[PDB]
RNA sequence: ACAAUCUUCUCACAUGAGGUGUUGAACGAAAAUUUAAAUUUAGUUUGAAAUCGAU
């Protein structure tokens, strides 16, 4: 069936599209799930990618395992089928396109508020200041 | 009263260097078990911009008396000498007294002390602490967080391999340290076999132990 | 035919990928060819003649007796052994000594490749002892790579009667 | 006085100092002169910064915050021998513990462990203005994010007097890197600083913030609060006209 | 002929550097 | 530990005396015009 | 073809402005904010470490 694989110590710059192409050269990948941060989207260099064929994954793993690429040993270990899950297959072969959250907060701050909106924005700020005074 | 620090052999030298760094403006005296060690540490510390007086000089007795006398009037400074070097000499008003290596005369160590005292002990030589129980001498322990201990070890051994005379001092001091340890009496407290030679060699500035005949 | 495990090691050489990475590092520390060494010396001779501090040389160490003594001193960080030495008797003990002294080592392919590193026709063994601080972190990678592709890998195959 | 036509300093600083002292609750081998830092939170009506700037602001204060015992590491352009010789000539051996050239620093030390060791080996990090921009590279988050913001010292002249003045100025000036936000926090000193000295340092920082940091100066400032590493942020001052300014 | 993985990563880093250099 | 119990000599820490000998007899040949100099080599 | 352009300083008059580049993961204090998630952000750990978690 599908060749679930989860490599380790992936060298920095090993793009998921580039990694998929490199993996597909040895054998096609059914799933290409890549690690990333929850907000930053920064990859954890975990190549949790499922190959098309289980045997193809084993052959690919044998060559890839312990390969000194870009100064790092490619710790390629085939992920067990039991270890592989639907949630593991979830998000596979997809890009973690992150919107400019910093700009969004800046844009929201730059977003004008009307007099009623400013009063709504203030809300219980005086009460919060009173609450802060009460806490102090 | 006797303070002791549970420090591993590899970090023993590193800890003392940090201790001297923190208390540079205080009167400190360190006792070690070898005159060859006294020459090595004094040469090493003065070579890393840590001016330290020692009781070796050029093995001149007059120099030792002059250096000891100069340390007496000096309210601050760091001096190095052996157990036999200070054996019988009058201890001046010194803020910090430390025994680097385990003494060869434990019953004289308790008599000599009778500032504040410090013990540099390996984690595998705690039998001396039990010996203090049989000596009816009060004791206390001082803790140290290893994060703040300076790891100049990367630069230390590199300088030793680069330099010749510094290297020769280290091996002679290392050989004298092992022979003196092998010449101890309290084998039930200090055993050469129990102590790890690789860790000891790291303290002297050697990544690998030198090949010394026993 | 059946083969002693002392010689069976040399069949299971280093992989294609790692061997190239060893040679890429080694190529930075090739010994000076006799040509430019003559030119380098004549520069100092001219400086002395008309009128007048250097640094330690940094290269790879070669020669069977030279390399053995570097191991026996534990000064070798990495030993590389040519798999096809003419009388195999010459290096059949080197993996034993290299394991006994804790020196990481690898059996690489062909001796002419090593010879080209040291500007010689044939080099039966090379050893890396001193590396400039720039590549200190780089060297530790291959030592792990050798420890992963030669010591972790094989290991048991090093003990089986080959052939 | 310039902030909101009032100067509610001194008394606020003294009360905070008294509260910190009141809230007090072997160590011989772990003894240090560290004190509770004084952090001031400034509120503005607009985004002070639009992008991350890896350059601390040399906020000169009458009372220095960085202890003089801290080892200072200087990063200068090649050659290192010229920079090292000038440091020795100026007598800054106890100040300039080690000077690392730009090319040497980037090449000799590259690993994360080596960078971390070098980061913790120097208490204070200083960089020459010639190669100050390269500090974000060859250092990474191991320095830029791990509380190591190099001080942009101008040592291009290569003069002993200039280096001494720059070293003294860097020691006596606080450090604060501008980042994209409508709010900022500034270290006004340590607990050991006097209440009058803390008030004077806070005023200079507030003046500097309104001058070269706040685009609208005191007008854009919404509120100012001061606290310790764990103390409550007592509001030093609040803008009374901010209701009309917001609208 | 087969292509080694590090060959493509070189191209990837070149693309990132070129965008920065052209920025 | 290593096996070499012998102390480390001076050669491995001082500038090489092999070239320091070869340098001297190269200065000999330069002074007496036996060999063309480096600047002479470039113009030749 | 594991090779490539991350600047080793500029402009204006000793002074001002400018340089757009940061591994990942894990631990973690309480602040000021913006329209529940988002910005900054104390202080740490680490072999350029990694086995889903993508927003």
């Amino acid at each position: 069936k599908k060749g679930v694989l989860y490599v380790g110590r992936l060298p920095h710059g090993f793009y998921e599209k580039q990694m998929r192409m490199y993996f597909s050269q040895f054998g096609p990948v059914l799933r290409l799930r890549m690690s990333r941060n929850r907000k930053t989207g920064s990859s954890k260099h975990y190549a949790f990618i499922e190959f098309e064929s289980l045997d193809v994954a084993n052959v690919v793993a044998e060559t890839m395992h312990n390969y000194l690429l870009y100064g790092k040993l490619l710790q390629c270990k085939v992920i067990p089928e039991d270890q592989v899950h639907e949630n593991m297959f979830k998000g596979a072969d997809v890009p973690f396109k992150r919107i400019p959250h910093a700009t969004i907060a800046r844009l929201q701050h730059e977003k004008p508020l009307s007099k009623e909106k400013a009063d709504k924005l203030i809300t219980r700020h005086n009460r919060k200041l009173k609450l802060k005074k009460r806490k102090l | 009263e006797q303070g002791y620090v549970v420090v591993d052999s590899d970090k023993r030298f590193l800890l003392l260097f940090s201790f001297l760094k923190r208390n540079l403006k205080k009167k400190v005296i360190v006792f070690m078990s070898s005159c060859a060690s006294v020459k090595y540490m004094a040469e090493l510390l003065n070579y890393i911009d840590l001016p330290v007086l020692d009781l070796h000089g050029k093995q001149k007795q007059q120099r030792r008396t002059n250096t000891f006398f100069e340390f007496c009037n000096a309210e601050k400074g760091i001096l190095l000498c052996t157990n036999v070097a200070a054996r019988g000499l009058d201890i001046p008003a010194v803020d910090w007294i430390v025994q680097y290596d385990p003494p060869d005369d434990p019953r004289d160590y308790i008599h000599r002390v009778g500032g504040k005292s410090l013990m540099f002990l390996a984690p595998s030589e705690l039998g001396f602490l039990r010996y203090l129980k049989t000596a009816k001498v009060s004791l206390n322990e001082f803790e140290f967080p290893a994060n703040k201990v300076a790891n100049v070890q990367s630069q230390l051994e590199k300088l030793v391999s680069k330099n010749y005379y510094l290297q020769q001092s280290a091996k002679d001091g290392y050989r004298s340290y092992l022979q003196a340890y092998a010449s101890y009496s309290l084998k039930s407290i200090f055993d050469i076999n129990k102590l790890d030679l690789a860790k000891v060699a790291k303290s002297f500035g050697f990544a690998h132990p030198p090949n010394v005949n026993i | 035919l059946k083969v002693p495990p002392a010689i069976a090691q040399f069949q299971k050489t280093l992989d294609k990928n790692t061997a190239t990475q060893v040679f890429k590092l080694l190529n930075k520390y090739r010994p000076e060819t006799a040509a430019e060494k003559k030119q380098r010396l004549v520069a100092e001779a001219e400086a002395v003649a008309n009128g007048k501090v250097s640094k330690k040389p940094y290269n790879v160490k070669y020669g069977l007796n030279h390399v053995v003594a570097l191991i026996e001193a534990k000064k070798a960080k990495l030993v590389l052994i040519a798999s096809d030495v003419d009388p195999i008797e010459l290096v059949v003990f080197l993996p034993a000594l290299c394991k006994k002294m804790g020196v990481p080592y690898a059996i690489v392919k062909n001796k002419a490749r090593l010879g080209t590193v040291i500007h010689q026709k044939t080099a039966a063994v090379l050893a890396v002892t001193e590396v400039r601080e720039e590549d200190k972190n780089e060297l530790a990678s291959i030592v792990s790579a050798v420890d992963a592709n030669f010591s972790a890998k094989y290991d048991e195959s090093r003990r089986k009667w080959g052939g | 006085e310039l902030l909101g036509s009032d100067a509610p300093l001194e008394k606020v600083c003294s009360a905070l100092l008294e509260y910190e002292s009141k809230r007090k609750s072997n160590l011989l081998e772990d003894e240090q002169d560290d004190i509770e830092p004084v952090w001031l939170q400034l509120a503005t009506l607009k985004f002070i910064g639009n992008n991350r700037k890896l350059i601390p602001y040399k906020i000169a204060i009458k009372n220095p915050v960085i202890p003089s015992s801290s080892e200072a590491c200087l990063i200068v352009k090649d050659p290192q021998r010229v920079y090292k010789d000038l440091v020795n000539e100026a007598g800054l051996s106890k100040v300039v513990t080690r000077v690392i050239g730009l090319s040497k620093l980037k090449a000799k030390w590259n690993s994360y462990e080596q960078k971390r060791q070098l980061r913790d080996q120097f208490d204070i990090f200083l960089a020459d203005d010639r190669v100050i921009p390269m500090l974000p590279r060859i250092l990474g988050k191991t320095f830029y994010q791990k509380s190591k913001v190099p001080v942009p010292v101008k040592i291009s002249k290569g003069t002993a007097e200039q280096l001494k003045r720059e070293v003294v100025s860097a020691y006596g000036a606080t450090y604060f890197n501008s980042a994209p936000c409508s709010s900022f926090m500034i270290k006004c000193g340590h607990v050991s600083n006097t209440s009058t000295e803390l008030a004077e340092n806070v005023e200079s920082i507030l003046q500097f913030v309104s001058k070269h940091i706040v685009p609208d100066g005191a007008k854009g400032i919404a509120s100012i609060h001061l606290k310790t590493s764990q103390s409550i942020a007592i509001p030093l001052w609040n803008n009374p006209n901010l209701k009309e300014l917001i609208a | 002929t087969f292509k080694r993985a590090e060959t493509f990563i070189n191209n990837y880093r070149q693309r990132e550097r070129e965008r920065i250099r052209l920025n | 530990t290593p096996l070499s119990s012998a102390p480390e000599p001076k050669r491995r820490f001082a500038p090489s005396k092999h070239e320091q000998k070869r340098i001297l007899q190269l200065a000999y040949a330069i002074r007496k015009g036996r060999i063309l100099t480096s600047e002479q080599r470039a113009e030749r």
